[PDB]
RNA sequence: CUCCGCCGGCACCUUAUGAGAAAUCAAAGUCUUUGGGUUCCGGGGGGAGUAUGGUCGCAAGGCUGAAACUUAAAGGAAUUGA
């Protein structure tokens, strides 16, 4: 039995893909297999943004934003619910 | 009594058919089994195997019996029925119903010399169902049916007289084995023979010929 | 008819996509024959200006070089 | 590599089985057209073009759907006119129809022709 | 001079915007689409559309009893087209949802053995397609430039997703079948006007 | 077909697809038989129709429509 | 925990099919309507179905409703079904299309048409 | 950069009319209607890539590689249940 068409990693036309480190357990998994999300979070959540616009010394100042491209392995992604086990049929779609 | 629900059943009830040649020639879906008794009178049915299949549930494992019946008159009509049911007898009945629904036409041929009625299959035919494949090869007059007990019991209904049988795959699984035999028969009218070469003059379908009674 | 978009060697009777073109410049009112896919710079014998630049496909003409297929 | 008279027949089987009206053949041969002459003589394909402009060649046959299977026996056999009799049973569907085409010193010809002219040769292929 | 039935009918289809297919095409019916506009949607030879319309009309008329013909439209843009088509041609329209098993389950309440099956869309009405493939049921389907036209015997190349086109095309079939059967005697006059087939939404 | 006596032994010489010439077997429930009427003059119909038959193969490909078309352009 | 079962809802729709002008909004009036127009075996089921039919009233009386079919509403929906404009609203006297839609007609030989114009 | 077409790539999406034990595959199709050419390679599970012999390597090891005996199943795919 073969669980997936591409094996869980998108590797065609290559022989080796440079590995990376999980952001949680530091496991070495290939860059084309790691669950890679580009999280862009506020510095503070919206219940503490009025309170910082009431403290910025210069008016018209916009809050910076944290841009960071976190990597996870499959183990940590499943465990932290980044991704979930989907049915045999729903498994295939990429949307 | 009957009160047929398919208009084929209606026409058969008023008896404006005589033999299943027209229904076969027009490839119509036969949906009421009580057409075929009135259209094929000399019909004989035998069950061969009752193999019990078992689904397993929380409480235990629940058994059903499925029946493999062959029906057919010894003149080129043979039909296979498979039916799974709780009880042996009702499995037999449902199988015989589906089998008399699955009557199909088997064409015969001569080995080399066209004297007497046709006895052997027209040519080499192959039928496959799952893993088992069966071949019938034409045989000269008076060589019998060389085949296993199952396809020989199919062919003795099909009316074939002489034939050479070569089989592949797991012939022990009687379901696939008899279904491959039947698939190898019901495709003997699938062979573009030179004898068919003359282009066909069409015939009105039963619906448009017996329209006014609909 | 699609037999012109269809590949060079997949047509019914395979035929070239190229042609010989007579190029005539602005500075030297004579005619010189050049090939569609020139592969080599060619210069007018008198005026010595370039007629074409080799390219992966058809050669590139210089400004004011009128050419007739032939 | 190419070992045509298979590249032609397998194209013809594929075209027929898909129901295409005409099939074209990229290389040709005197042997190829002599095979198609056997088919057309025995009434299995209708007439056809032989595009011979300048090269190996090209052909276009029109299929009438009357053919059912046609093959080449590359690994071209030796074949006596005493022992075709167990090739006809070994390959052809029955003893009434189907033809085995064997090349013989009298050119390409089918096995029934080989019975009457009593000349054997090498199997080019068959069709039925 | 005068006009031909060609003239009037092609004008009617230009008006009801039938010639405009969509962005895509299927190799099966690319033979009807003629050229692309640079915006990207295809357009259909309405002459070839009307040729197929005559084909379908002859097939309809060759039916002895029109009570054995079923026409379907699952798009709500076509129910008012199909019932008006049905009451005129004597056919039997099944508008709305198609209950699966209509053509096979013999002791179903909604059973029938139609001589012929007309569909506004093979794509949406693909269920009747599949049952027709099991019931020996010839089919005339209204194929757009996106129509996956498996199991279709006669396919009219036409837009079938518009407020006007579905109403127009069934009105063409209505008039043509009625001319064929002669209920409207020779003469382009017919006492039914097209905007009736357009669906009247609340 | 023909017995050597001349008697005819085989039953329902089956109809053949008009577009691909493979024969419709007795259980190709994906096979259809179109009737196309003929129109003559005032009235524009009588019970004179041409008949076509198509196997499951041709329909399943989808190219059944092209077959009906290209066989309807035959004249008489 | 008060959802009505099929023995309730089927009966409510079926009785509201047949008896519309003869039953009204008021719960108790519908009770006594149902007494003479149906035979049941429990006063609580009687109350149950009457109380479902009463808001079936309160929904029908303001807007349309699913399958349940009544002549006094289907006939009017047919009367507003079958109307047409005084003349066909789509007019052929002016048709505005582009070059390829004209190529249609030109390939069909029809370079000249009534009412076809260049955009 | 937009559009259309050719080749040659890496792939992907839909469908059997095909194939398959199926999973699945547009190439694992054109296979009992069996034959384009060619190399390597398997013959139930163990014992075992083990012993012995050879050979290469500094060594680890690599390549080549059995038998005795034992066993009625081992195994693949999919179904239901737990
Ligand atoms: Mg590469
Ligand atoms: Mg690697
Ligand atoms: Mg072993
Ligand atoms: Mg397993
Ligand atoms: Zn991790």
């Amino acid at each position: 039995t073969f669980k997936r068409r591409n094996g869980g990693r998108n590797k065609h036309g290559r022989g080796h893909v440079k590995y990376i480190r999980c952001s949680n357990c530091a496991k070495c998994c290939p860059k084309d297999k790691a669950i890679k999300r580009f999280l862009v979070r506020n510095i503070v959540e919206q219940a503490a943004v009025r309170d910082v616009q009431e403290a910025c010394v210069h008016d018209g100042y916009v809050l910076p934003k944290l841009y960071a491209k976190v990597h996870h392995c499959v183990s940590c992604a499943i465990h932290a619910h980044i991704v979930r086990v989907r049915s045999r049929e729903n498994r295939r779609n990429r949307e | 009594k009957w009160v047929p629900v398919t208009k084929l059943g209606r026409l058969v009830k008023e008896g404006r058919f005589t033999k299943m040649e027209e229904i076969y020639l027009h490839s119509l879906p036969v949906k009421e089994h009580q057409i075929v008794e009135t259209l094929c009178p000399g019909l004989k049915d035998e069950v061969m195997k009752i193999t019990p299949v078992q689904k397993q549930t929380r409480a235990g494992q629940r058994t059903r019996f499925k029946a493999f019946v062959v029906v057919g008159d010894s003149n080129g009509h043979v039909g296979l029925g498979v039916k799974c049911a709780k009880e042996v007898a009702t499995a037999i009945r449902g199988a015989i119903i589906l089998a008399k629904l699955s009557i199909v036409p088997v064409r015969r041929g001569y080995w080399g010399n066209k004297i007497g009625l046709p006895h052997t299959v027209p040519c080499k035919v192959t039928g496959k169902c799952g893993s088992v494949t069966v071949r019938m090869v034409p045989a000269p007059r008076g060589s019998g049916i060389v085949a296993a007990r199952v396809p020989k019991k199919v062919l003795q209904f099909a009316g074939i007289d002489d034939v050479f049988t070569s089989s592949r795959g797991s012939t022990k699984t009687l379901g696939n084995f008899v279904k491959a035999t039947f698939d190898c028969l019901m495709k003997t009218y699938g062979f573009l023979t030179p004898d068919f070469w003359r282009e066909t003059t069409f015939t009105k379908a039963p619906y448009q010929e017996f329209t006014d009674i609909l | 008819e699609l037999e012109k978009l269809k590949h060079k060697k997949k047509r019914l009777v395979q035929s070239p996509n190229s042609f010989f073109m007579d190029v005539k410049c602005q500075g030297c009112f004579n005619i010189t024959t050049v090939f569609s896919h020139s592969q080599t710079v060619v210069v007018c014998p008198g005026c010595q200006t370039v007629l074409c630049q080799p390219t992966g496909g058809k050669a590139r003409l210089t400004e004011g070089c009128s050419f007739r297929r032939k | 590599g190419r070992r045509i008279l298979n590249d032609a027949l397998r194209t013809m089987v594929n075209a027929e089985r898909r129901g295409k009206a005409t099939a074209q053949l990229q290389p040709i041969s005197g042997v190829m057209i002599s095979f198609l002459n056997i088919m057309k003589h025995r009434g299995y394909i209708k007439n056809f073009e032989v595009f011979d402009p300048h090269r190996v060649g090209k052909i276009t046959v029109e299929l009438q759907g009357r053919i059912k299977d046609c093959k080449a026996l590359t690994y071209r056999q030796d074949l006596r006119a005493t022992e075709i009799e167990k090739y006809r049973t070994r390959m052809l569907p029955t003893r009434q129809w189907g033809y085995v085409v064997v090349t013989t010193p009298n050119g390409v010809l089918d096995h029934e022709e080989a019975i009457r002219q009593n000349v054997g040769g090498q199997v080019l292929g068959y069709f039925h | 001079r005068a006009l031909s039935q060609k003239e009037q009918d092609i004008q009617m289809m230009l008006a009801a915007d039938v010639h405009l297919g969509t962005k895509n095409c299927d190799f099966q019916m690319e033979r009807y689409a003629y050229k692309r506009r640079s915006d990207g949607i295809y357009i259909i030879n309405l002459g070839k559309t009307w040729e197929k319309l005559q084909l379908a009309a002859r097939v309809i008329v060759a039916i002895e009893n029109p009570q054995d013909i079923i026409v379907q439209s699952a798009r709500p843009y076509g129910q008012r087209a199909v019932l008006k088509f049905a009451q005129h041609t004597g056919a039997n329209a099944i508008a709305g949802r198609h209950t699966p098993g209509t053509f096979t389950n013999q002791m179903q309440t909604s059973f029938s053995e139609p001589r012929l099956l007309i569909l506004t869309d093979p794509r949406t009405d693909h269920q009747p397609i599949k049952e027709s493939a099991l019931g020996n049921i010839p089919t005339i389907a209204f194929c757009d430039t996106d129509s996956p036209m498996r199991y279709v015997d006669i396919g009219i190349p036409a837009n079938n997703k518009g407020r006007n086109s579905i109403g127009c095309l069934y009105w063409l079939l209505a008039r043509m079948v009625l001319q064929m059967r002669g209920t409207i005697l020779p003469g382009h006059k017919w006492d039914v006007m097209v905007d009736l087939f357009f669906y009247r939404d609340p | 077909m023909q017995n050597e006596v001349g008697d005819m032994v085989d039953l329902y010489v089956p109809r053949k697809c008009s577009a691909t010439n493979r024969i419709i077997t007795a259980k190709d429930h994906a096979s259809v038989q179109i009737n196309i009427g003929h129109v003559d003059e005032n009235g524009l119909y009588d019970g004179r129709f041409t008949t076509f038959a198509l196997s499951g193969f041709v329909r399943a490909q989808g190219d059944a429509d092209g077959s009906l078309d290209r066989l309807w352009q035959k004249r008489k | 925990g008060r959802v009505r079962t099929k023995t309730v809802k089927k009966t409510s729709r079926q009785v509201i099919e047949k008896y519309y002008s003869r039953m009204t909004l008021d719960f108790h009036t519908n009770k006594k309507v149902l007494e003479e127009v149906s035979i049941l075996q429990s006063k609580r089921l009687r109350n149950k179905v009457a109380g479902f039919t009463t808001h079936l009233m309160r929904r029908i009386q303001r807007g349309p409703v699913r399958g349940i079919s009544l002549k006094l509403q289907e006939e009017e929906r047919e009367r507003r079904m079958d109307f047409v404009p005084e003349k066909s609203a789509l007019e052929v006297d002016e048709i505005r299309v582009d070059k390829e839609t004209m190529d249609m007609l030109a390939f069909l030989g029809m370079a000249d048409l009534p009412g076809v114009e260049r955009a």
